């Protein structure tokens, strides 16, 4: 409910569209598993789509750690300092592509 | 006493004289003529099939697996198998050897 | 509070045991040992239910018949009361009659 | 709080390249790497290499 | 000279046999010492992983007897009279302690007795599961067929180094037949290893074949398996259990 959560005013971060538009994403930190069925969609994402994603919008630096983990994650870092960590645990290739595109 | 001959890579690259080598070893194994279609004779005789595939596996290092041992009825089939080639690099070695962009780094904690 | 503060000790299990590795060996003995033994003669359990699935009332009746001549006294009385109660339950109460 | 240079996911060359690219500009990377160092950093790094004595 | 093994059972008119290589264990790299063919009704059936699941879960659960038991509200000690009579005091009505509401009561719907989980599949389903699992082991390049299990030394480091060199897998199930002609070398070798197993051919099963990565059979073993598994095809109704004489059947 709105009385129980904080609230902010609608704002741009540094007046984006006024001069030049800048990609507000800095990083994507991927942590996928070599063995382990929970990271199968992310394994196929690193196979096929992260190369075209990295070529698509070059402002973003992408890291793939390839670490033993029971739940794979993606950490999205923005220009103003915020850090958004999302779990890609047992998802499709299309769901992970949708998630990294929305990030 | 006989301990540890080293492991062999599973990678394979077919040579350029494959046709001459296959016709040479079919002439050597069968002891027959060319007449019109050397690559259409059958391998139902299991001694002749064993001698051919054992000689090829001794020479070229790749050996036909059992699921493909089933499917070889002509010498055209073993010729189509020895133009397949495969590769035994790891996933990470194959991934870093792709055309990676300047903004994508990968690490391996394994 | 119900939760434990420290996570438990690591439970390490040997998957290549003696018992886990030879599990299912001499199962399938009747089919390819020309039917000298049944696979239900491999079962090691109570003398009454060795190759018999049964109900709760049927298990108690079979245990009373096959073993109840040599049970202890209090266990025999508890089995008698259990069979009486389960007859009263299964044959008089419930839905779907 | 610690610098982002000391947290695990970090590579300097890729960050300078992405800094050039997200501003939609074409920097010559040597001059940008020149621009990001500081005089205090130079003196402090030589002080660290001289308290340890490494050339 | 090569070791050729033709199938002795009658194949159908179509459906030509499937083949496999014949390796041996005397040398270190003595693969390809012969070439065998197998019966296609046994080693080339449809993949059929439903049957694998049925026979695997049957094999896991048909032997199980669980010895869990709790005491119902009539077996817990004491609890005879009615504490605090029905209408006087201002507490809740109770007719006995050791009812399942109370602390220290008996369980209302707990486990009851040593319960058995026994059921048998039809025997054609189990034989079909065995044929399916042999086909699955063949088609994925996992099956290896030997002329005779015989190692030169009989020490386990030779066996594990050979299995590493031939790229078999981390675990491998070795089968011989009849349990008495198992030679001393392979027995003294794998009696110490933890992932390598010897079984007689009577003890072949879907669970051990799935649990181990590869599967190593012998030429008398594969002839035995073809006979015992193809006998289910072209067989009558029982008419009494097959341990009785039956002029054809030994
Ligand atoms: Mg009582
Ligand atoms: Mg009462
Ligand atoms: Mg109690
Ligand atoms: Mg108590």
């Amino acid at each position: 409910t709105a009385r129980g959560t904080p609230s902010r005013f609608l704002a741009s971060v540094l007046h984006n569209g006024l001069g030049r538009y800048v990609q507000q994403l800095q990083r994507l930190s991927f942590s996928v598993s070599r063995d382990g069925a929970s990271s199968r969609g992310a394994r196929e994402f690193v196979e096929r789509e992260v190369i075209d994603f990295a070529r698509r919008n070059p402002g973003v630096v992408i890291y793939v750690n390839s670490r033993p983990c029971c739940v794979p994650r993606v950490v999205a870092e923005y220009l103003n300092g915020a850090v958004r960590e999302e779990s890609i645990h047992c998802k499709s290739v299309e769901e992970i592509s949708t998630l990294v595109q929305k990030l | 006493i006989l301990v540890c001959p080293p492991l062999r890579s599973r990678a394979y690259t077919p040579p350029e004289d494959l046709q001459s080598r296959l016709e040479s070893y079919v002439k050597e194994v069968f002891g027959s003529s060319l007449p019109s279609n050397w690559q259409d004779i059958s391998l139902e005789d299991s001694r002749l099939k064993f001698n051919l595939l054992a000689h090829l596996a001794d020479d070229l290092g790749h050996v036909v697996p059992n699921s493909r041992l089933h499917q070889m009825c002509r010498v055209r089939d073993v010729l189509d198998f020895y133009n397949v080639p495969i590769q035994d690099r790891s996933k990470f070695d194959e991934l870093s050897a792709s055309n990676l962009p300047p903004n994508l780094k990968i690490t391996w904690s394994y | 509070i119900g939760i434990r503060l420290t996570l438990p000790p690591p439970k390490v299990v040997d998957r290549w045991n003696e018992k886990r590795a030879m599990f299912g060996v001499y199962d399938n003995i009747g089919i390819l040992g020309n039917f000298e033994k049944h696979p239900k003669e491999l079962i090691r359990g109570p003398i009454w239910l060795r190759g018999w699935k049964g109900n709760e009332l049927q298990r108690c009746i079979r245990k009373r018949k096959m073993v109840g001549s040599r049970m202890f006294a209090d266990d025999l009385h508890n089995l008698n009361k259990r069979i009486r109660y389960l007859y009263k339950h299964f044959n008089r109460h419930g839905k779907f009659r | 709080p610690v610098r982002r240079s000391e947290k695990p996911n970090w590579d300097y060359h890729a960050e300078i390249q992405a800094f050039g690219h997200r501003l939609q500009e074409n920097f010559s990377l040597d001059l940008l790497k020149t621009a990001f160092v500081n005089s205090c950093y130079i003196k402090s790094e030589e002080a660290k290499r001289q308290q340890l004595g490494i050339e | 000279e090569p070791v050729l093994r033709k199938v002795e059972l009658p194949v159908p008119t179509h459906r030509r046999p499937v083949q496999a290589w014949v390796e041996s264990l005397r040398g270190f790299e003595q693969e390809r010492v012969g070439l065998a063919d197998l019966h296609p009704d046994v080693f080339a059936t449809a993949p059929r992983l439903d049957i694998l699941h049925q026979v695997a879960m049957w094999q896991k659960n048909f032997k199980r007897i669980s010895y869990a038991k709790t005491k119902t509200r009539a077996e817990v000690r004491g609890g005879g009279r009615k504490p605090w009579p029905q209408k006087g005091t201002g507490r809740a009505r109770h007719g006995s302690i050791r009812s399942p509401l109370w602390r220290g009561g008996g369980v209302a719907h707990g486990p009851r007795g040593p319960t058995s989980y026994y059921y048998m599949l039809p025997m054609k389903v189990r034989a079909l599961g065995l044929k399916v699992a042999l086909t699955v082991k063949l088609a994925q390049d996992d099956l290896h067929i030997m002329d005779s299990l015989e190692l030169p030394t009989g020490d386990p480091q030779y066996l594990t180094e050979l299995a590493h060199y031939r790229r078999w897998g981390d675990s491998v199930l070795l089968v011989d037949l009849t349990h008495e002609e198992m030679p001393q070398s392979i027995v003294e070798a794998t009696s110490r290893l933890k992932t390598f197993n010897l079984i007689p051919a009577v003890g072949l099963n879907v669970h051990s074949m799935l649990k181990h990565q590869t599967l190593v059979l012998t030429l008398p073993t594969v002839a035995f398996l073809e006979d015992k598994l193809l006998w289910q095809d072209s067989r009558y109704r029982p008419l009494y259990p097959f341990s009785l004489p039956y002029s054809d059947f030994p």
